[PDB]
């Protein structure tokens, strides 16, 4: 009926920009739950250390999110963190590469797999679609025709997508090629702190809708894999022209998500979703029947101490939080 | 010697067209741009007969250098110097720095540059802004660093006017506010301030001004600021320089945020009723109702203290007033600093505006004080901050700028460590 | 230097942006043809921020009036004023939305506002610094709701930076002179909350409450009215069109004044507001009218203020005056009425003043307002809608048009956020 | 400094106020029109008292005048002085009292209550200090007992430490203009005692026994007996609007003659008061006119000082005088009269002098007196009260209002608390 919202850590290894500048290891681990900094703690529920490899980080987390959203219920994964966190290599990663390829592949692979070993009877009808948020509008990066798509209300008043590309598919390999697609058409730019800088917060949905030949009984799951951006410091980063504009809207986003789970954490009256159009389509996550499972993104350098202390503070406000499922 | 002043947003040039007034009207210039050592450090030499002031007036906003360009002082200013933006700073600290403040500070980073290579003995700088808005909080601030990285050694004199406690006139004050105290707490040498309230406390029982308005305010804020560098202008018995501000007022490279006020402060008619000497000037100095800043001396204790004063003023019984003010148990200095005294003397007089408020006196003094008595004014200040940062009070606009949480409670924390070291100091 | 592109949507739009031009012109000193004839030199300084120089020393205002029937046009045009605007701007359709949102929005608006467009962007692209733009429409009837709100999406698209000025006039359960109006004001405000980022919420029972106490006047029409809401956009543009010891731009109020997005729906007002025979016996002093502003009578919307409690407030003066008695005013008001201020916020009182006042009054200052009150105004419209869409009460016209009753359930939604959130703050 | 907010409540108080304003204004020297013509500085020092400043040098005076008849205002306005006062100030219902206490209380005063109340706060606001409340009205009839008692009480609370003056005229079994009076009567004084801390005792046929007596008028009309009662008002309050050699301010007189809180009844007068034939064959010294004062027949109200004992009395004089006179005439009145005197005060005789006398008079002096003769216009009120309320003759109107026959009884309580208090120090 109520679960509390997971929330798990990630810490990664010293990029190539922070060892030649001379960053100390900051992060000391106390076991799973309890990670300190600088002398003070923050509890969560796993805490994955940089070691942690790809598959490992997707066994412990989002593995059994495969099995609560196959049985009826919705499930929600994404990530907060600054720039340079490692968002876009723990979700997206590299797909060519077995073991290099994020949770998104490895989600579509292990829901594919699963039904492979169910019986004939159930039968399953896939459908994804993939959009961002870019001039503060939603395009989709399946067909570069549109450029802005509205949110609608469904039936029970929960807001959803109208519009989007909604390719309906069989295989898994045909899902990998619209992920290729996704990450081929994603406007990324280049910037000082990370080259692969992912100016937008994007969303991979997979609306996935069963129904059981014998007993006759209709089942559906949202499946948002959302990618988020990161509060760019612009006197860290540099963000001067167009990409000084990107930095107003993912800011929004996040501000945004930050007023929400903030307004969630204190517990108030009106939780205000309709702040930006991000917090719409994560109000199922946050406040909907979603199983929702945040990974907080935190680098060890001793350059981004204040932002990471930020980061740990918005994972433990997110703890309190319980979903009305 | 020389110096350079510039001025930022709608409190600064309102106070630098209030201000260059009275300095062309004690050398004898008149409007008109013309009429030997006493004028350089401010007005140069153009070619004959004629001078331009050392100065620039830049504001975001075109509301403000229009009507400099269209006034009464069209010819004393050079038209060039009175830089003008596009877009307005809106209250935003965000705003004046980033979107609109890069695009302009190449013009006027690289002006002040070769207005420095004409000049030969520029002693330091003195701004005039105001952290209570967008355009002295964020492109003050974006000058400030990138003036420190350039120079660097030399001084930077800051005169902000902050808010009162209960009055005010903007209402995301405390945000623009916290913001930028963030870069000019490591930044500026040295920044003396002002309050909006406490000078209507000024003109209203001393002056008797039951209706003044931010001209009346500027005239004695031009008193203030041109008694400072008066020793610079004139001959006196004891000169100081422009940099004795620094190292004997700053004990500390990080406090550095000291007191002002001013005495006589006398209307006409109280002025020939009134005797004028050294003595009463030095007793209305010290009390708490005649200062620039809503700050009780009584709490706190004194780090640092400099009298300067002008006209026909002796040193045999200004020392025997300070001598008085010792002994005077009703305030208390700190036993870190037991010789808190700086003694000044010019013979040059306070001059007075042509139909000014201000009357004619024989002597005057400038106290600039510094104590720990803005550390309760700053806990103030970050305790109204505290209520409207937990519900994210005026956040959707700085956000929707560039920035973010990060930042906001970096500049927290900062104020935190500022009130744990005025602590700390005043034990 | 900041532009601002002015547009006239819907008969109200038109009748007081028609207004508000008059109002102006006779502050600047222009004639009804349009040469200059001011007496001061700061009226043509600042003449640009709304109107273009042209041959002969005419000024053309940049004044947009979109209708989608021809009559109205002809009311405006063969006005005192009507012939210094442009001809060219002079854009109409010919069938009228007949009081529908749908039309408006979906098939009459559609097939205009291709055309309406290629105005805007031209003169917007002749400007030397866009700011704004400012708008003049009306929650009721199917032009002004439907095809005001819509064009106003576009403008968000095409100038996402530029603010938003909105002087929008809605309904009342008191005064209502049309019976689909409820369903034209929930459907407007859904569009209203997540485009403009400023919202002058005028009720019509209020100017008629002004009219009749303070005023007294003893037959007001509907151009009486229209002088009050005209004053009120000639007071918020004071700043950025004289000079002023404390400017405060468009984008500085609002700033000062919308704390969330959303909260952006103010209460204007204006002062002082005399009879002419109560003229005599009333100093203009500056601690008479501010008590006036603060006064549920005063301000232009049917919510009584002390119901809820003020977010921010702004007081744009006007005319030489005393700073420290505008600096202490403004702690009174919100000092003896605490209760009425949110105590999670220091100060709510922003202020600004100007040098050159209207023509034939010494001082004047403007009222604006954010409060908790402005709910109630927003329920009674939602059970009013709530009440005729439970039935699907004169819905099938809306469905004529290609329109679902989901946006109706969408826009109900939006209605039952936007009080919730007010009541959030209170 | 210290102003009075005047108020007018019922039709006698109306007029004896219009009568006040005038009278005061030829000693201010001020026009009908509002503009100053006075001949002394003096004059113009504490006009801010009562007047306010306004544009063209005009002062407009802070008289709320209230009734709940509207052709009451219009015998004020179209007065000689009715185009002085301000026209917000003229708040009034519709409907009359009918001469009922219970309709001016319950169901005609609290709906008219609330609108002026809004009008007293901002002209109290306005001043830069209160000092106190000058009240006109009448217990007789239903306004000025019942709804100008209220407003009393929701100063008083509002008020507090603000001292209340009220000049109050009282019926007489002698000259009844009214059946229901002495209902009025005891209902209204059950409210004054415990709100009003001055109350100035004024009876009709004294002042009918006056201008028959003393001055012989051959005609008198009501307006003349306005002129004796307008003139007590203006004494009073003569030491805080001229200078004077001893000032007494009307906090001052309160503590002098107000012995303990309940009795503050007292019995005004005022001299000289001289026909105009008998004016050649009289001095105007001040021994000769002191007597006067303390004469039955200058004083005020029916009841003969000699059947009681002076609690303390009081004497504002007036123009240029010797001071050893005046201080030696409050001796042997007092002496060669200490049965009349209360033993158990060494001296009973306030004094207060002004330089600025009344135009047209050299010298004057206003007499207020407490003592236990006041008692005998109670009881005799008290004895009507009873006569009627023990058959319950006259209550079924005041039922209808909702009030009840306890109130009644509460207010014969009283009654009897009021004789029986001034029978104890007798
Ligand atoms: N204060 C004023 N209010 C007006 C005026 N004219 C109309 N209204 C009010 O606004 C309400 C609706 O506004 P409109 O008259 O513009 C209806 P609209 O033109 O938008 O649609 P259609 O005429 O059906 O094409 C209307 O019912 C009035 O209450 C006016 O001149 N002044
Ligand atoms: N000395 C004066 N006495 C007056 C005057 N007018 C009335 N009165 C006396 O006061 C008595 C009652 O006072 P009012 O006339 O004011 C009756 P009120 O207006 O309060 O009630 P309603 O008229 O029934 O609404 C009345 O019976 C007279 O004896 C006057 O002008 N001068
Ligand atoms: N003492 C004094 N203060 C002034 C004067 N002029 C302006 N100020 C202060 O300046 C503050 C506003 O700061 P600014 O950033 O300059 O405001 P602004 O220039 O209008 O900026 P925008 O509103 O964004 O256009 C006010 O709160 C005033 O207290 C002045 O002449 N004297
Ligand atoms: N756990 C990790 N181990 C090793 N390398 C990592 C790890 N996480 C991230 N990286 C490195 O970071 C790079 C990718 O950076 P990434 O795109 O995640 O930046 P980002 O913070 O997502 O940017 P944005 O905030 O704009 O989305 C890769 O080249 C990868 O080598």
């Amino acid at each position: 009926a109520e679960c509390n919202i997971k929330v798990m850590c990630r810490f990664r290894p010293l990029n190539e920009s922070e060892v030649n500048r001379g960053d100390k290891y900051i992060a000391k681990f106390q076991g799973e739950d309890t990670v300190v900094i600088a002398s003070k703690p923050y509890a969560f529920d796993r805490v994955f250390q940089s070691s942690t490899s790809q598959e490992q980080v997707y066994n412990d987390c989002a593995k059994k999110i495969v099995k609560d959203v196959l049985e009826g219920y919705n499930g929600t994964i994404f990530a907060y963190g600054q720039t340079s966190s490692g968002k876009t290599h723990t979700m997206e990663g590299k797909l060519h590469d077995p073991e290099g390829m994020g949770i998104i592949p490895r989600i579509v692979q292990d829901i594919f797999n699963y039904i492979y070993s169910m019986d004939e009877n159930l039968e399953f009808h896939i459908k994804v679609s993939y959009f961002e948020i870019y001039l503060d509008k939603i395009r989709d990066l399946l067909d570069v025709s549109k450029t802005n798509l509205s949110v609608h209300e469904d039936k029970n008043r929960v807001p959803y997508v109208k519009g989007c590309t909604e390719r309906f598919v069989c295989s898994p390999d045909e899902v990998m090629d619209t992920i290729d697609e996704g990450k081929s058409n994603r406007h990324v730019a280049v910037t000082n702190m990370n080259e692969h800088s992912s100016r937008s917060h994007s969303i991979f949905l997979i609306n996935v809708k069963q129904e059981n030949t014998q007993t006759e009984q209709k089942l559906s799951g949202k499946l948002y894999l959302v990618d988020l951006a990161g509060s760019a410091k612009v006197s860290k980063t540099g963000a001067e022209g167009a990409v000084l504009d990107e930095a107003k809207n993912i800011n929004k986003s996040l501000s945004a998500l930050g007023n929400v789970i903030s307004a969630l954490a204190e517990g108030s009256t009106y939780v205000p979703y309709r702040d930006s159009k991000m917090t719409r389509i994560l109000q199922d996550s946050l406040g909907g029947n979603c199983r929702t499972t945040i990974v907080i993104c935190c680098s060890p350098s001793s350059y981004n101490e204040s932002e990471t202390k930020s980061t740990l503070l918005f994972g433990q406000r997110a703890k309190t939080i319980k979903n009305t499922v | 010697r020389e110096c350079i002043s510039i001025h930022v947003g709608q409190a600064g040039v309102q106070i630098g067209n209030a201000c260059w007034e009275l300095y062309c009207l004690e050398h004898g210039i008149q409007p008109d741009g013309q009429m030997d050592d006493s004028f350089n450090t401010f007005f140069s030499e153009t070619g004959a007969g004629k001078h331009v002031p050392r100065a620039v007036f830049v504001d975001l906003e075109p509301t403000v250098i229009d009507e400099v360009r269209t006034g009464t002082y069209r010819q004393l200013f050079h038209p060039e110097q009175l830089i003008t933006g596009k877009e307005d700073a809106a209250n935003n600290y965000a705003r004046g720095h980033y979107t609109i403040g890069k695009e302009i500070i190449d013009l006027v980073l690289d002006r002040i540059r070769k207005l420095a290579d004409q000049c030969t003995g520029l002693q330091g700088f003195l701004v005039f802004h105001s952290f209570g808005g967008g355009t002295g909080s964020g492109f003050t601030s974006l000058l400030m660093e990138r003036l420190s990285v350039d120079y660097g050694k030399k001084s930077k004199l800051e005169f902000s006017i902050y808010p009162a406690p209960q009055v005010s006139t903007a209402v995301v004050e405390p945000y623009n506010s916290i913001l930028t105290t963030h870069t000019t707490l490591e930044h500026s040498d040295c920044a003396f301030m002002v309050d909006n309230e406490a000078i209507y406390d000024i003109c209203r029982r001393n002056l008797d001004i039951e209706r003044p308005t931010y001209t009346n305010l500027n005239r004695l804020i031009s008193q203030i600021v041109s008694s400072i560098t008066a020793s610079l202008r004139f001959d006196g018995a004891l000169n100081v320089d422009l940099t004795e501000f620094q190292t004997n007022l700053v004990p500390y490279p990080r406090i550095h945020f000291p007191l002002a006020t001013y005495a006589p402060v006398i209307s006409a008619e109280k002025a020939y009723h009134e005797q004028l000497t050294v003595a009463e000037i030095t007793n209305a100095c010290f009390e708490p109702a005649n200062q620039m800043v809503k700050c009780d001396p009584r709490h706190g204790k004194y780090m640092a203290c400099c009298l300067l004063y002008r006209g026909d003023v002796v040193p045999k019984d200004v020392n025997a007033a300070i001598a008085t003010i010792k002994t005077k148990r009703t305030i208390q200095f700190v036993d870190w600093c037991p010789t808190g005294f700086k003694v000044g003397i010019n013979y040059q007089p306070p001059t007075v505006v042509p139909g000014g408020d201000l009357a004619k006196v024989q002597r005057a003094v400038c106290m600039l004080s510094n104590t720990t008595a803005i550390a309760e004014a700053w806990a103030r200040l970050d305790h109204k901050f505290d209520l409207m940062y937990a519900k994210r009070a005026f956040v959707h606009w700085y956000v929707g700028e560039g920035m973010e949480e990060g930042e906001f409670s970096e500049a927290r924390e900062d104020m935190a460590a500022l009130e744990k070291d005025y602590e700390e100091v005043g034990a | 230097m900041r532009e601002i592109v002015h547009i006239q949507a819907g008969q109200c739009g038109n009748q007081i942006g028609a207004k508000f031009w008059e109002v102006i012109s006779d502050e600047h000193g222009i004639d009804p043809t349009g040469s200059y004839h001011g007496d001061s030199d700061l009226q043509l300084e600042r003449i640009n921020v709304y109107y273009n120089e042209a041959a002969g020393n005419k000024y053309v205002p940049r004044a947009i009036l979109v209708d989608l029937e021809p009559g109205t046009m002809d009311s405006v045009r063969s006005g005192p004023f009507g012939q210094i605007f442009r001809p060219d701007n002079f854009v109409f359709g010919q069938s009228g939305a007949g009081n529908n949102w749908a039309k408006g929005h979906y098939t009459e608006g559609a097939e205009l506002v291709d055309s309406v467009l290629d105005v805007v962007r031209k003169e917007s692209e002749s400007c030397d610094c866009l700011q704004g733009f400012q708008l003049t429409h009306s929650l009721g009837g199917g032009t002004g709701s439907g095809m005001g709100t819509l064009l106003i999406s576009k403008i968000r698209e095409e100038y996402p930076d530029r603010i938003m000025n909105t002087f929008s006039v809605m309904p009342s359960p008191k005064v209502s002179d049309t019976v689909v109006e409820p369903y034209n004001a929930t459907l407007s405000v859904h569009q209203l909350v997540e485009n403009t980022d400023e919202t002058y919420s005028i009720d019509n029972e209020a100017l008629y409450d002004i009219c009749f106490r303070t005023l007294k006047l003893t037959t007001p029409t509907y151009g009486d009215l229209n002088h009050l809401v005209s004053a009120t956009m000639s007071g918020v543009t004071t700043c950025l069109r004289f000079p002023g010891q404390l400017n405060a731009d468009l984008r500085k109020l609002a700033v000062n004044m919308v704390p969330f997005p959303r909260l952006h729906f103010f209460m204007p007002g204006f002062a002082p507001l005399t009879s002419r025979g109560s003229q005599q016996y009333r100093a203009l002093t500056v601690p008479e009218l501010t008590q006036q502003m603060f006064d549920s009578k005063n301000m232009m919307a049917a919510c009584d203020p002390r119901h809820g409690r003020y977010l921010t407030v702004a007081a744009i003066f006007r005319g030489r005056m005393s700073m420290k008695e505008v600096d202490e005013q403004m702690l009174n008001v919100q000092n003896k009425n605490s209760s009425y201020f949110v105590e999670w916020i220091p100060n709510n009182v922003k202020t600004a003043v100007c040098d050159i006042p209207p023509r034939g009054l010494k001082m004047s200052a403007t009222f604006i307002g954010n409060s908790t009150a402005i709910q109630e105004l927003f329920k009674r419209i939602s059970e009013q809608f709530t009440a005729m869409f439970r039935r699907k009460a004169f819905l099938h016209w809306y469905t004529g048009e290609g329109m679902d009753e989901m946006e109706f359930t969408e826009a109900e939604s939006n209605m039952n956020d936007l009080v919730s959130e007010y009541q959030q703050y209170q």
